[PDB]
């Protein structure tokens, strides 16, 4: 069956330096076997892991800073920075790997962090 | 339903000298692609996902890479600690599939068997079954052939044998031929031959016993 | 810190059922999902069950689809395979585990499920004895014929562990008796014969058989 990619609310945000800045990823999953990674850009148009729900048990101790929290209504999920850095702002997103009935990966559309001073 | 074939699904490979194994699916899975080894005695382990990222703690000589249908293996440099079974398998859609599997052994310098001979134990003969065992021990490559003689008689169908993994020492196979009859026909005849034909022989060699002599 | 642990396993007759567990600790079990992956002896992997971590979606192939049931429980953090109407082609070792994103990256140790008609029967051990037709360049080999068990496993060691270098226990094979027969042999120093005692130690826990072979040498 078809469905549709997630998105990635707000478009732009910002916020001062030490407050916890917060996006929510929404995913009408079409099944139950799927993951939301949620990724952090590189200018070379790369991708790069910060988080993801279910959590990734493969490399533990990973930055606590970075959450993923699953809101109970089965659709919403919470991706927050919590005191935020300077370095913090830039470019992310989210994205969702189905498992079944076929394995695909479809990434939301992207989103800004400024942290200011 | 998707067909994993692998290829090849022997792998002689020097220490050192790098090894490849590909692997090839009857239809298009994306890179949704996954490479496990499995050592002798244990549990499949993941190698590599989505056909090209090593997973937690894989050494970086492991390597994947491939797209479409066409996937590809790759260790650069062959340690001794690689040798078991490499499977390929794709978790694009139901039903997973795996592939056959691809048994990774050490090549090694050819090694001749030391063959030797075992009559049937007293106790036993004591039984009414009688196991006359030919063991040809710390040989390489794998291939060898062992042909039971009974009075000249040449045996057919009439002997199980077993080969053990590759040592992980000394890189040899070890086989044992073990030739079962019963009591009575064990008592009919008197010289029991075994003759082992290997590559690393310059001609076959037999390991004789005639009956109640020992 | 991901841990998978089977139980359940054993012998049953044809068309018999048996019930496997997974105890599972390490993660969120409930979050994630959970699978049944079998191997017959010396063949490769075969997907059997899938579970979602809700539990809500199952997925099985057709070669067990009808006869094995996943199943789970989120509240105790276990895994189930309910097998009815079991085939001599059922007869494997079942892992457990638990597939993501990068595949099915946690394995249990598995425990095996043997199917046949045979019955539990403890083996008898004869002795490898070592002779002069048994003798090459100084090294003697000596052994031990664990024959007629069932089912598998068996276990054995050489003076209670202490030898254990240049030990070769081969492959069992499967007798026209329905029984497993073995070999477990090693080679010694010639001169380690009248000296040093070797003693066969076999382990066969599905009868709980435990046989001492003392093998001694032969005067050839
Ligand atoms: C879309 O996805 C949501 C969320 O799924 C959850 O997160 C994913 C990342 C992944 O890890 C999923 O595995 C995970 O579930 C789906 O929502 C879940 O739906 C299930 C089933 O409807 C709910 O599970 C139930 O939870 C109860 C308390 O939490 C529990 O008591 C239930 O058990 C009863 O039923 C089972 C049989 O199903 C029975 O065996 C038990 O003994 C007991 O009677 C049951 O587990 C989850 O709570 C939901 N989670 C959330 C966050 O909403 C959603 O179903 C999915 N949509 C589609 C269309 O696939
Ligand atoms: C930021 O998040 C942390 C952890 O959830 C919380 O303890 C803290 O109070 C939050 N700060 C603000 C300003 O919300
Ligand atoms: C951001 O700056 C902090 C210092 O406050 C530093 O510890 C951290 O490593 C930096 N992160 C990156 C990604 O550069």
């Amino acid at each position: 069956r078809p469905w549709n990619p997630p998105t990635f609310s707000p478009a732009l945000l910002v916020v001062t330096e030490g407050d916890n800045a917060t996006f929510t990823c929404s995913f009408s999953n079409t099944s139950e076997s799927f993951v939301l990674n949620w990724y952090r850009m590189s200018p070379s148009n790369q991708t790069d892991k910060l988080a993801a729900f279910p959590e990734d048990r493969s490399q533990p101790g990973q930055d606590c800073r970075f959450r993923v929290t699953q809101l109970p209504n089965g659709r919403d999920f919470h991706m927050s920075v919590v005191r935020a850095r300077r370095n913090d702002s830039g470019t992310y997103l989210c994205g969702a790997i189905s498992l079944a009935p076929k394995a695909q990966i479809k990434e939301s559309l992207r989103a800004e962090l400024r942290v200011t001073e | 339903d998707i067909v994993m074939t692998q290829s090849p699904l022997s792998l002689p490979v020097t220490p050192g000298e790098p090894a490849s194994i590909t692997c090839k699916a009857s239809q298009d899975v994306e890179t949704v692609v996954a490479w496990y080894l499995q050592k002798p005695g244990q549990s499949p382990r993941l190698l590599i996902y989505w056909a090209s990222t090593r997973h937690t703690g894989v050494p970086d000589r492991f390597s994947g890479s491939g797209s479409g249908t066409d996937f590809t293996l790759k260790i650069s440099r062959v340690e001794a600690e690689d040798v078991g079974v490499y499977y390929c398998q794709q978790y694009s859609r139901y039903p997973w599939t795996f592939g056959q599997g691809t048994k990774l052994e050490i090549k090694r310098t050819v090694a001749a068997p030391s063959v030797f001979i075992f009559p049937p134990s007293d106790e036993q003969l004591k039984s009414g079954t009688a196991s006359v065992v030919c063991l040809l021990n710390n040989f390489y490559p794998r291939e060898a052939k062992v042909q039971w003689k009974v009075d000249n008689a040449l045996q057919s169908g009439n002997s199980q044998e077993s080969v053990t993994e590759q040592d992980s020492k000394d890189s040899t196979y070890s086989l044992s031929s073990t030739l079962t009859l019963s009591k009575a026909d064990y008592e009919k005849h008197k010289v029991y031959a075994c003759e082992v034909t290997h590559q690393g022989l310059s001609s076959p060699v037999t390991k004789s016993f005639n009956r109640g002599e020992c | 810190e991901v841990q998978l642990v089977e139980s359940g396993g054993g012998l049953v007759k044809p068309g018999g059922s048996l019930r496997l567990s997974c105890a599972a600790s390490g993660f969120t079990f409930s979050s994630y999902d959970m699978s049944w992956v079998r191997q017959a002896p010396g063949k490769g992997l075969e997907w059997v069950a899938t579970i979602s971590g809700g539990g809500s979606y199952t997925y099985y192939p057709d070669s067990v689809k009808g006869r094995f049931t996943i199943s789970r429980d989120n509240a105790k953090n276990s895994l189930y395979l309910q097998m009815n109407s079991l085939r001599a082609e059922d007869t494997a070792v079942y892992y457990c585990a638990s597939p993501d994103s990068s595949g099915v990256a946690y394995w249990g140790q598995g425990t095996l499920v043997t199917v046949s008609s045979a019955s539990t029967k403890g083996p008898s051990v004869f002795p490898l004895a070592p002779s002069s037709k048994s003798t090459s360049g100084g090294t003697a080999a000596l052994g031990c014929l664990v024959k007629d068990y069932f089912p598998e496993p068996v276990t054995v060691s050489w003076n209670s562990g202490a030898l254990t270098s240049g030990v070769h226990t081969f492959p069992a094979v499967l007798q026209s008796s329905g029984l497993y027969s073995l070999s477990s042999v090693v080679t010694v120093p010639s001169s380690s014969l009248g000296t040093q005692t070797y003693i066969c130690n076999v382990n066969h826990k599905p009868s709980n058989t435990k046989v001492d072979k003392k093998v001694e040498p032969k005067s050839c």
